[PDB]
């Protein structure tokens, strides 16, 4: 029915923006302050880990939450 | 001594209805499905009809 | 906490559906958009990427969902500006159980050993329809042959099991 | 014992029973969340699969907050939980006396089962002001 055209229609929009989920290595900051980051994106983080910003500052990931990193 | 006894006894039964229960089983099992089947299907619902 | 949000928003769709009185059409599309969703998981992360604009995924929303009904379209637009898009699988799933409660109709699943026949299973939506109060049931049955050549019926929450708790019954009033 | 088997072999007639069962979500160090339930009342034996009792205190929008009244660590995410039916009540007559008995009113000092035939609630509303006398003696 019209499921499956629908089911279609997603599929093509994420293969359209497939070039976008580089995600896999690198992060996109959500919130800023007070010397705390969360960074969505960072799906192989190691717990402890040293990180660069765009600046060159260094950051440390300590909670590897679910949909963020802090 | 005497209370053991009674509970050596009750544990006995125990052990033993246990074994008789996974036999039970085994034997009903084993029984047909065909006839029986349409028994227990028009028998539920006659049941549930009672209840 | 997030089934009873999800009824919030399952429970105002369904009084504008109730209201606009075009509620095939609006049942009918949410489960083509429940089906659809549960097909692909990865739309969801998708929706969630942070470079992507307010408007682009609103865009996308519109382009991909352009023929779902309009108090649908709003809801999930509405949705995605709540950043609570990670919420519409289970909205839409209470959506279609609260929809069956003005239908009437009930879902029941029946575990049997031997494969029913339509009959008995139309004797046995009717004899507990008129028991729980439908106008009509609905049976889903299942093939796993654990019971002992028996069926046990599910109706939501009370369950009416009769296969082997005859023989356990049996045993626990015999212990 | 094989006379007293078969006369309740035969004594006992089957028949099919209800359960109004749910299902748990949360299970955590003594306490299981649990769907469904939806007539289940506030303080009431409720009993899981593996045979391990627990009582509703919290009743919520979707969830009942049951504390379980035995080890949990059998006890999973999905497991059935039906509903007994009764408030808690202990097992109370002349036959407790001189005998061990954990709060569920189950003996436990292991020398037979308590022999009781009527049970009373264990939260029951307290004596009046006029039921009262003066303490005398």
């Amino acid at each position: 029915i019209r499921a499956e055209e629908i089911s279609a229609l997603i599929k093509q929009q994420i293969e359209n923006y497939e070039s976008q989920i580089q995600v896999s290595d690198v992060g996109t900051v959500i919130q800023v302050g007070d010397g705390i980051a969360r960074a969505h994106g960072l799906d192989n983080v190691m717990s402890g880990e040293l990180v660069e910003f765009a600046n060159g500052v260094m950051g440390m990931a300590l909670n590897l939450e679910e949909n963020n990193v802090g | 001594i005497e209370r053991e006894k009674e509970q050596a006894m009750a544990a006995l039964r125990e052990q033993v209805a246990s074994l008789s229960v996974l036999i039970a089983s085994k034997v009903i099992e084993k029984e047909l499905t065909e006839q029986d089947q349409r028994k227990l299907i028009e028998a539920y619902i006659k049941d549930v009809q009672e209840v | 906490n997030q089934e009873v949000i999800a009824k919030r928003y399952a429970s105002a769709l369904f009084q504008i559906a109730l209201e606009q009185g075009q509620l095939d059409r609006i049942e009918e599309d949410v489960r083509a958009v429940r089906q659809a969703l549960a097909e692909n998981g990865e739309f969801l992360s998708l929706l969630s990427y942070p470079k992507l604009s307010l408007d682009q995924k609103k865009a996308l929303i519109a382009e991909a969902f352009a023929g779902v009904s309009t108090p649908v379209q709003n809801t999930l637009l509405l949705l995605l500006e709540r950043h609570r898009f990670g919420l519409v699988p289970e909205l839409a799933e209470q959506f279609l159980a609260l929809v069956d409660d003005a239908r009437g109709i009930a879902k029941a699943v029946a575990y049997s050993a031997r494969p029913l026949t339509d009959e008995e299973l139309r004797a046995l939506s009717d004899v507990f329809a008129q028991k729980v109060g439908k106008q009509t049931l609905e049976i889903e049955n299942i093939i796993d042959p654990e019971l002992i050549g028996g069926v046990r019926l599910r109706i939501g929450n009370r369950i009416y099991d009769g296969s082997v708790s005859g023989q356990l019954e049996r045993i626990r009033r015999q212990l | 014992i094989s006379a007293l088997i078969k006369q309740q072999i035969e004594n006992y007639e089957s028949q099919i029973q209800v359960s109004d069962v749910g299902t748990v979500i949360q299970v955590g160090d003594g306490i299981a969340r649990a769907h469904g339930l939806d007539n289940v009342m506030s303080g009431e034996l409720v009993e899981f699969a593996n045979g391990v009792m627990g009582m509703a205190l919290n009743l919520e929008e979707n969830n009942v907050g049951i504390v379980i009244l035995g080890p949990y660590t059998g006890i999973k995410e999905g497991d059935e939980v039906r509903r007994t039916g009764r408030i808690m009540e202990v097992p109370v007559g002349e036959a407790l006396i001189g005998r061990v008995v954990n709060p569920l009113g189950q003996p436990v000092d292991g020398l037979g089962p308590v022999e009781t035939t009527e049970t009373r609630p264990i939260e029951s509303p307290a004596p009046g002001v006029m039921d009262r006398r003066s303490v005398h003696e």
